[PDB]
């Protein structure tokens, strides 16, 4: 079996549930993110050589500065730059950390996960998504004032497809969502039934799913952080 | 003496697959053309990303619209199934 | 069902807004200042 | 390598061997390396071409009135004028463009972005 | 309990590709990042000096 | 089982047909007039007014043909026709 | 089982199937001279006079068959062929 | 039941496909030979004459399609083979 | 129940996959020919008669699947295989 | 209650009518794309006639193949049906 | 007979066409743009870092899609709706 | 009655069908797609054929073994079904 | 009376049967398309082979995965049928 959408460590708080699992891989990614900031905080050279850590971090602030001007000028959205690159590192991380081999046997044959990327569960591409969604309708009502941006919204870059625009703002929050979701949901079951496999065998096609999992992990950060910068150019503007 | 009830809604899991199906072609390949024109024009025109990001947004709207109408669609016939008893 | 949201949402926000704090505090001023000052 | 050969309506200006040869069309922008399929087409009215050389740097060309013609051994660019990127005066090229003539802005911009500052 | 051991050796797998093809580019891109801010450290130094 | 429900599981995939359908043809009728749109605005960028007019004309048959195909897949789901 | 009751299911399906069908087609078919027509327009204005023409033929050629297909379908669903 | 129900529906599904086939093809036929003659015309305004003969022949070979598709979907549906 | 029945749904399901199958590939390949052959024409007009002989050949390879997935629906639905 | 090969053959027909559309789709579409391609080169080079004929057969050859392959395996699925108990 | 197994197996079937049409849209999607960026860099080799960026946002569109269904199949397959 | 193995075979010959069905479809269109592209470049240049047919060699080859692996899987359906009592 | 187990495969293998045709339709057109632009390029500009092979089987690999991802997951539909009683 695969026993899709299960959860460990499961409690609940305040009359609500919650996964102990996902909530302990999103404290790791956390963790590791505050712990490479810190790093960085301390090995900054502004005069002496740049350490990896400050070669990796003003790698990912020069690009996502680059794309803001492309879009939109770094005057204009400036935190738009720090929210880009934590959503970026922190997807990142997550995708990557999945790489380690933390898979054991679950006492039946079937495979379980000490650590699950937690883009696998759907409450942190919710959370994630639907922030990002606030973030840059806030930015768009700031920039439109309170009553301009909503008619900018429905109107659109034509007026005539006022019905057809609405639509849109109901698509980029659900789709910013369900694709990273779908993309590392993927990954979760792929290596569980590559685990249904004999260790002799397992071990290659984990392998090559993993490795690609890697580069997929890098392009579903990639992609996400470019389009929120993206919808927050589409949302301050005129 | 089959549940009514129960080909109804196999019945309408099957079509939402259709749904799907035909949404997901016609979204990915629709995309993928726009997609084609843009980096086309981005590789001969290097300064013109700017105005066509638009354009090219404006049919990613429309494609993406059609998708979603069908999404909510399917979401209408496997969690409210019309005809369901 | 997995598809739900769940209480888990608002806590996962609430890591992602601390991380976001940080990297504006204490990654995000200091690389922007070393790459104007180069 | 390729044998470029930028050549004047009243003189050869330049030739020698090459490794790229970058520049803008009316299609759009273009890259020549030694073995591309032949091929003729027009410079854009504020054409710039840059030549990459074995060893050497980027030989940046503003070109008035060009053309491009491939051929299976030599690429040869045939310009109503042109100046290499040492003999462009800033202060003129940015006066003659944003001028009325359409001319002279071409041939101002094609100064401008020789010189690199686009 | 076989399926830790064939991830293992997936992973051991994936650890000798990446540090055979993945880590000499990626340093060197690092090296030559390195080098280039270090040289235009010294060309500010050498300009100060001229 | 009573024939209504055999009745609207077909009008169910009928509808499931007609809206996938519909969806491929809006797609990739969209994406290639977007497509030609994009391209002609990425050589002419005066063009793009000139250029809206025809390619709302092929939105419009395109989306037309899209939206009969939804009100036919209404008819089908909501009033079955036939359904005794 | 009522017979009516399989009739009316196949029936279903099978306009399902020639909407479908229509629907891709003609959508495709409109993207496709639309992007003609796009590219006409963008390389020379002043063409869209005689570029109109051929468009409408093309367009005509492609709605007929998909107008074909709907009513083949109204057959289909309201006075089902063989209905019994 | 009666087996007659069971060959009608399927020669109905059978109709279905042959039609939605026919209208895929027809229309992705003539969107694509438009286009051509539309990019034609748009190069060489008067080549309207020169072009049309080939276009009709292409027209022609995929309405001859579309109609052979629709007689043997007549044939399906009002006279079913096997039918009993 | 009659197995005749059930395998003659069958192959009329089955033949009305063939024909929307021949349907749709004859339709687009030969749209796709005559867009190669009407753009050749308009660039080269003196070729006109040359190019016949290219598209002959690709209108018969197309029309050559088109008809063997004609004769073996005709198989298929009038004289099926396994009736019993 | 019906036989059992009743049903089977049903499916093998259903399945070998699937064999047919596909292979139809595959052969009339790839042999329509690269006759377009002939007729373009023959167009622009008249004289290149005789030489293109070689990749073009090439071509033809893996389409029909794939064609014909899918007809062997359908009259595989019709007149010997696998598991026809 | 089960409910619950015919709920299953329309489920099964549903899923299916889920991520069939969706493999189908996201193999045509990244071919399409990757042919686009594969020329692009023909044209100009040293394009290619400038134009990984639209690449990708074009894969990160298309892939949307796909993955959507891929969820929604998931969900279809694991947690049927409706399954009584 | 409907043997249960009956329905099992049933279903695996139009799950072999529509397995075959797309792989023709795909080998199809991406050879005659690369075919198209051989023979236009051999159309434009008379002796780009020798270099050309390595990267058309390449797509044949990644197209042909996607085709081929469903061949394999329809064989897999069709004479070991999986899940057949 | 029908043995529900026989019902869940048949759906399971029919799913599985969708999954490789589409699955196999998409990497064989996405894999032409993508040899077709890679042949066009060869051809225009042979000495850009090295760099066109990398964005090449960039969108090899973006193509194969999904194709991969659908054989995984048809192999859970039919070797280990979700909802299987």
């Amino acid at each position: 079996a695969i026993h899709v959408g299960h959860h460990t460590l499961v409690f609940e708080l305040f009359g609500m549930t919650f996964n102990g699992d996902t909530i302990l891989a999103t404290a790791v990614t956390a963790v590791i993110v505050i712990a490479l900031a810190f790093y960085l905080r301390a090995k900054v050279t502004s005069t002496g050589v740049p350490s990896g850590v400050q070669l990796f971090w003003e790698a990912l602030t020069i690009q996502m500065r680059q794309q803001i001007e492309g879009s939109i000028g770094m005057k204009i959205a400036p935190f738009v730059l720090p929210l880009s690159v934590t959503i970026f590192v922190f997807i990142l991380i997550s995708n990557w950390l999945a790489v380690l081999p933390l898979q054991y046997g679950g006492a039946d044959g079937a495979a379980a996960e000490l650590y699950k990327a937690p883009a696998s569960d759907i409450n942190f591409v919710l959370a994630l998504a639907l922030f990002v969604f606030v973030c840059y309708h806030a930015a768009g009502i700031w920039r439109r004032g309170i009553v301009g941006h909503p008619i900018k919204v429905v109107k659109g870059h034509v007026a005539f497809l006022a019905p057809i625009n609405i639509v849109e703002e109901l698509a980029k929050p659900i789709s910013l969502a369900l694709r990273l979701f779908g993309n590392i949901f993927a990954g979760g079951i792929l290596v569980a039934l590559i685990a249904m496999f004999p260790w002799y065998i397992q071990w290659f096609p984990n392998a090559v799913w993993k490795t690609f999992d890697l580069f997929v992990g890098l392009i579903q950060a990639f992609i996400f952080s470019l389009l929120t910068i993206l919808y927050f150019s589409q949302s301050m503007e005129l | 003496d089959l549940d009514p009830n129960a080909i109804i809604t196999a019945g309408a899991l099957i079509g939402g697959g259709l749904i799907m199906g035909g949404g997901a072609i016609g979204a990915g390949i629709g995309d993928g053309i726009a997609g084609n024109a843009l980096i086309s024009g981005i590789a001969r025109q290097p300064e013109a990303q700017g105005r066509l990001f638009t354009p090219f947004f404006i049919t990613v709207g429309l494609v993406e619209a059609a998708y979603f109408i069908n999404l909510a669609f399917m979401a209408l016939f496997v969690f409210a199934t019309p005809g369901l008893q | 069902n997995f598809l739900i949201p769940n209480g888990t949402f608002f806590a996962v926000l609430i890591i992602f807004l601390i991380v976001l704090g940080v990297i504006s505090k204490w990654v995000v001023p200091p690389i922007s200042k070393v790459l104007a000052e180069r | 390598d390729l044998n470029v050969e930028i050549v004047a309506v009243e003189r050869e200006l330049w030739s020698g061997p090459a490794t790229f040869v970058f520049t803008r069309t009316t299609a759009g922008e273009i890259g020549i390396l030694p073995r591309h399929i032949p091929l003729v087409a027009q410079l854009v009215d504020d054409a710039m071409v840059r030549v990459e050389r074995e060893g050497e740097d980027d030989l940046r060309i503003a070109v008035d009135g060009g053309f491009l013609s491939v051929t299976e051994e030599t690429v040869r660019i045939l310009v109503e004028n042109a100046q290499f990127e040492s003999e462009i005066d800033a202060d003129a090229a940015k006066e003659d463009a944003a001028s009325d003539d359409e001319r002279t802005a071409a041939w101002g911009r094609a100064r401008l972005r020789a010189l690199g500052q686009i | 309990m076989s399926i830790f051991i064939g991830q293992l050796i997936g992973f051991a797998v994936i650890a000798f590709i990446i540090v055979k093809w993945v880590v000499p580019p990626v340093r060197t891109l690092m090296r030559n990042q390195q080098e280039a801010v270090r040289a235009a450290l010294a060309e500010s130094a050498e300009a100060a000096k001229k």
